[PDB]
């Protein structure tokens, strides 16, 4: 009348038991494995989180320096056009040089952001890449876990000792 | 590698660039600027050096205007060498706190702006504000309070009448005067005698204060001498005090320094499931979404799932899951959680994420509209129920890469719906013999004709057993708003519970806003000693909250801002889990709330910080040069690196992070080394007007903060019982990521290395440290210790304790270090039987083969420990209960908890759990000698 979904080399007591050391063994190194990867998980997690902070810190940088060129850009007028009428051209000069070197500064932050940005995106597909290996590990370990924690029952069942089951969990 | 080119930035457009010393300070480089500056155009137009500020972009992404000009460039740390001038206007005190905030909690406050969230801007607007109003009223109170608030009395639990003498200096007087006082003075009666002392070698007694030397500790109050903790240690310890005399003018300078109603909508609750995102899965299986209705851990409805759609990047479902409850019915803590799974087709079930979201926000509106989920990962546990309540609220902050839900709540309503008004619920709520028996015999997991009993007596539950009301809650209908009304009408009536059973009603099985605010009522009859017991749990269940402005952050952030020590250890509680995306928001928000109302505290925690930065540093690079250059010859690479005028100033002068009130003063660069083992911690000396800390990177130090906060309340509870058992409360406190300090214990030593030079070396060595009359002392503290210690471990089902891991004090007493695991676990759980060593057993029978009387008294301080810990079981199973939020490895589930009830034996009378101790400690005293007889 009773029909459980018994799923065990139901034989002698030793094979069951031997079976039992050869899944906990197999459960532990998936669990080891997987605990590995999830450190890869935090560990990315917590530098992609640096490299985007650390692109605000550009973009705020940026933002400074285009002050500084609006600025530039308004201030001078007024001077550049007087040492003109003045004959202080050398000095006109001088501002517009000056000026042109804080451009070519800005064209190396921008480029220096462009390769953080590009660092940020081969870590999103690391990141990516890890979550999908974990995700694909954990069927086995959770199906690794309930075969144990059966074969568990089983020898429970029949009678072994505590003692035969500490052996076979080592 | 000594200069770093910087860009400067001039208010005329000008730019410059030359390199500077990383060393040198701000106003060192303003000066080479100006120098610099005078030989480019438009300098005849600049004002003054002093008219500017400089500015830079900091770590954290944020301006900041540099006003100290006196730190050095490579202590700004700005993000690259930019550092431009602006003028000197502006609140500049506010921009000076926002600026130090950001960088002291680890987290820039521009984060909380970007999320565009009113629930995370009124937080800040309100928690601000009241921090700010605190913090004013605190600078208008008496010099009296501001030396309590900022110095909170050290006290003893806690008679004899004993006298002795006390070394009492003045302030900036080599002159002291000794003279003898009574164990009983209270310090305004010893403050009159060294006054009547100088005027004759004429002011008040009232106007002074006391504090001991080369520490941030006052003695003042109504209490006798005997129960403060430095006068107390210095009867046991035979040293004489010295202490202070300090004016009140002397502390004044430390101070200054539309109406729809939810119920009438009978229909059914329902979501629309549209998209996934960034899904990351096996091709072949295929990706359902699980989702059901939560209050706390109780479902309110079945588990509606969705249909398979096959595995990619961005399915699509389009469906509606419709719900077993009507709107009507949902709680006000209505929890629905989403869990995506991986499921072979028809033709090993894998949880991939999961995600929570209240029904209602936290202006009490039902929420509508379109909702993205992003979800966390889901980690494989023990009871792999698929949908996972327990879990915060909040949103995975990885937005970019994360996955997520788009899902839409229905519109049910012209107008906005909101839960109703308490008033409008006590409208609802307001509406024999035999069954007294089997009430007192239920409340002395329920079931199902129990659960209905004692909701039919719930009046008779509030008038006759008012401490069962958390069982009360639980079998309390949620999923129907008329027994929801009629329950919240009797917690609105509950007469006030012991502190006691606040605690547990504090856990996520209780989830509703009225029972929390019922709670935190209670816990405000805490002292600042008993709630400092408590702060750690207390912030732990902070995790369990699902809005940002709840009772139990009002009242953690009242104590704080009213007890300086309390902020403190509140601060670093938070501080120590920036690192933790599940409560960087909540933390972040309330550690900047506290340091708006703690602005004098914010230079201490800042000084700390960067201490704390300096020190990570040092140990990586002892760790990157331990292994290739062996240990004698790297101590002096670290002492190289120390004495760096940038490492050796942040590593001096500083208040102690595990005792704000002890001094860090000359770091001992001599005396510092470190350990050639595992996680290579550094061993950091100073020396005052001496103290060590320990600097550990690479473990988290909160189960070890936890089992030495734990020893420490079994020292406070024996000590109220009048029974000292000698203990070493030392402390332990995690800072951040795997980084925490461990207090040093002076004048002690392993087991180990007083075994190495039969094995007498333990008794020798006691008697080459108390020599003559000083051995019988020495051998009752190590009486004592042994006792209290063998009980607290066997307690807590700490093993694997061998000669490495316990250490002596010179004075006889014995205590325990490096805690890897407890409730019973080891490299596997089982419980840890009580352990006897023959080589302690050998020090408490004095020697001699056989002490039957020393050891029968020994037994008696091993009993009376354990009695008395029993006797506050339920103080230790609710703690732990709450820790569970932790997320401890081992602390965790229910059987976790039941190790406690088993090694404490909660479920057995006193008589009976006494019996079981006495055989388990004999059969203890017969391994004892089996041990080591192998
Ligand atoms: C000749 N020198 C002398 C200096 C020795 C030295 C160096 C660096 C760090 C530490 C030492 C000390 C030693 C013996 C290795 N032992 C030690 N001492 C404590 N103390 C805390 C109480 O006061 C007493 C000192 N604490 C731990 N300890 C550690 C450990 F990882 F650091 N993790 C812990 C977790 C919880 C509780 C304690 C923990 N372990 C190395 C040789």
């Amino acid at each position: 009348m009773y029909q459980q979904d018994q799923v065990v080399k139901e034989d002698n007591i030793e094979a069951v038991g031997k079976k039992l050391h050869e899944y906990n063994t197999q459960f532990q190194e998936k669990s080891r494995e997987y605990d590995r990867l999830y450190e890869d998980y935090t560990r990315t997690s917590q530098e992609i989180q640096m490299k985007r902070t650390a692109i605000e810190a550009f973009n705020e940088t940026i933002k400074i320096f285009e002050e500084q060129c609006q600025t530039q850009e308004r201030y001078s007028k007024e001077y550049i056009e007087k040492f003109k009428r003045e004959g202080n051209e050398t000095e006109i000069q001088r501002i517009m040089h000056n000026y042109e070197k804080l451009k070519s500064r800005i064209s190396e932050i921008v480029d220096s952001r462009r390769r953080l940005e590009e660092d940020l995106k081969k870590q999103a597909a690391e990141y990516r890449e890890i979550d999908k290996r974990m995700n694909s590990i954990k069927p086995d370990l959770i199906q690794l876990r309930k075969t144990r924690d059966q074969y568990l029952m089983w020898l429970t069942q029949k009678g072994v000792r505590q003692k035969k089951l500490n052996e076979w969990l080592g | 590698n000594q200069s770093v080119v910087v860009d400067f930035l001039l208010p005329t457009g000008v730019y410059l660039n030359f390199p500077v010393s990383r060393n040198a300070n701000l106003s060192t480089i303003k000066q080479l600027l100006w120098h610099r500056a005078q030989y480019e155009p438009l300098f005849h137009m600049l004002s003054g050096p002093e008219a500017y500020v400089f500015t830079c972009i900091n770590q954290t992404a944020e301006q900041q205007e540099l006003e100290d000009e006196q730190r050095r460039l490579c202590d700004v740390q700005p993000f690259l060498p930019v550092l431009r001038l602006v003028a000197r206007e502006g609140d500049r005190v506010k921009k000076l706190i926002n600026s130090q905030i950001s960088l002291l909690i680890g987290k820039g406050l521009h984060e909380f702006d970007s999320l565009c969230d009113p629930e995370v801007n009124d937080f800040r607007a309100k928690m601000c504000q009241f921090c700010e109003e605190a913090a004013a009223r605190r600078q208008q109170l008496g010099w009296e309070a501001w030396l309590q608030y900022s110095f909170p009395l050290q006290l003893e639990p806690s008679l004899p009448n004993r006298a002795l003498l006390v070394n009492v200096k003045f302030e900036g007087s080599e002159e002291s005067f000794t003279f003898q006082v009574s164990t009983k003075d209270v310090p305004l009666a010893l403050m009159a005698c060294a006054l009547r002392k100088k005027a004759t070698v004429v002011e008040q007694p009232e106007d002074y204060t006391l504090q001991v030397n080369g520490r941030h500790e006052y003695l003042y109050g109504s209490y006798p001498l005997c129960q403060f903790q430095y006068i107390c240690s210095c009867l046991h310890s035979g040293l004489t005090p010295h202490l202070t005399m300090v004016h009140s003018s002397s502390i004044l300078a430390m101070r200054d320094e539309s109406s729809v109603s939810l119920w009438s909508l009978e229909q059914p609750f329902r979501i629309e499931l549209i998209q996934g995102s960034k899904v990351n899965a096996d091709e072949r299986m295929k990706l359902v979404v699980q989702a059901g209705l939560f209050h706390g851990n109780e479902m309110l409805c079945k588990t509606v799932s969705s249909s398979e759609v096959s595995v990619c990047s961005e399915p699509v479902w389009k469906q509606r899951l419709e719900f077993d409850i009507n709107i009507c019915d949902l709680p006000r803590m209505a929890r629905l959680c989403f869990a995506l799974y991986a499921v072979i087709e028809k033709a090993a079930d894998c949880p991939i994420a999961w995600a929570n979201l209240m029904l209602f926000d936290y202006k009490d509106q039902l929420k509508t509209g379109e909702r993205c989920l992003y979800m966390w990962p889901s980690v494989p546990d023990e009871k792999g129920e698929l949908l996972n309540p327990t879990g915060t609220v909040r949103s995975n902050p990885n937005t970019d890469s994360a996955a997520a839900l788009l899902i839409c709540l229905p519109e049910v309503a012209p107008h906005p719906v909101y839960y109703p008004a308490l008033e409008k619920i006590l409208e609802l709520g307001r509406h024999t013999e035999e069954e007294q028996l089997q009430l007192r015999e239920i409340l002395e997991e329920l079931y199902e004709h129990e659960k209905d009993l004692v909701w039919k007596l719930r009046h008779e539950v509030q008038e006759h057993f008012p401490e069962a009301l958390a069982r009360l809650l639980l079998v309390t209908k949620w999923n129907k708003h008329e027994d929801v009304a009629q329950m919240l009408y009797l917690l609105c009536s509950w007469p006030e519970l012991p502190v006691l059973s606040a605690l547990e009603l504090l856990d996520f099985s209780f989830p509703d806003c009225h029972v929390g605010s019922f709670a935190i009522k209670s816990l405000r009859k805490l002292t600042d000693d008993e709630l400092f017991q408590y702060l750690l749990q207390l912030v732990q269940v902070l995790k369990y909250e699902s809005y940002l402005d709840c009772e139990l952050t009002k009242f953690l952030l009242d104590r704080a801002l009213a007890n300086r020590k309390i902020g403190h250890f509140l601060f670093w509680h938070l501080r120590s889990e920036m690192h933790v995306p599940s409560v960087a928001l909540r933390f972040g928000l309330i550690l900047e709330a506290y340091c708006r109302g703690s602005t004098h505290h914010m230079k201490v925690l800042m000084k700390q910080g960067e201490a704390l930065s300096k020190l990570k540093a040092l140990n990586d690079f002892v760790k990157l040069s331990s292994q290739k250059t062996p240990k004698p010859q790297t101590k002096e690479l670290m002492h190289l690196c120390m004495r760096q005028e940038a490492y050796l100033e942040a590593l001096s002068h500083l208040q102690s992070p595990l005792d704000p009130s002890t001094l860090l003063a000359e770091v001992c660069v001599e005396q510092c080394t470190f350990m050639d083992s595992k996680m290579k911690p550094l061993w950091i000396m100073y020396s005052n007007e001496s103290v060590g800390i320990i600097f550990k990177n690479g473990d988290d130090l909160r189960q070890d903060m936890l089992t030495l906060q734990m020893i420490q309340l079994m020292d406070v509870l024996w000590k109220q019982e009048g029974l000292d058992l000698r203990m070493t409360p030392y402390g332990c406190l995690p800072t951040g990521d795997r980084t925490g300090l461990i207090e040093v214990v002076l004048r002690s030593d392993t087991i180990a290395n007083i075994q190495l030079n039969n094995k007498d070396a333990l008794l020798n060595w006691l008697k080459s440290k108390n020599p003559g009359e000083a051995l019988d002392r020495a051998i009752e503290e190590f009486t004592l210790s042994c006792a209290g210690y063998c009980v607290a471990t066997y307690v807590l089902g700490i093993g694997d304790r061998h000669s490495d891991n316990i250490m002596i004090r010179e004075s006889g007493q014995l205590f325990h270090i490096d805690f890897g695991h407890f409730l019973g676990n080891f490299k596997n759980r089982e419980r840890v039987p009580f352990i006897l060593t023959y080589d302690f057993v050998h020090v408490i029978q004095q020697g001699k083969t056989n002490n039957s009387e020393k050891f029968e008294r020994f037994r008696g301080y091993c009993e009376r420990a354990y009695t008395i810990l029993r006797r506050h079981g339920l103080l230790f199973l609710h703690l732990f209960a709450l820790m569970r939020a932790a997320g401890l490895p081992e602390l965790s589930c229910s059987k976790d908890i039941q190790y406690l009830k088993d090694s404490l034996a909660l479920g057995k009378t006193e008589e009976e759990a006494l019996k079981h101790f006495r055989v388990k400690f004999n059969e203890a005293l017969r391994e004892s000698w089996k041990t080591k007889v192998n």
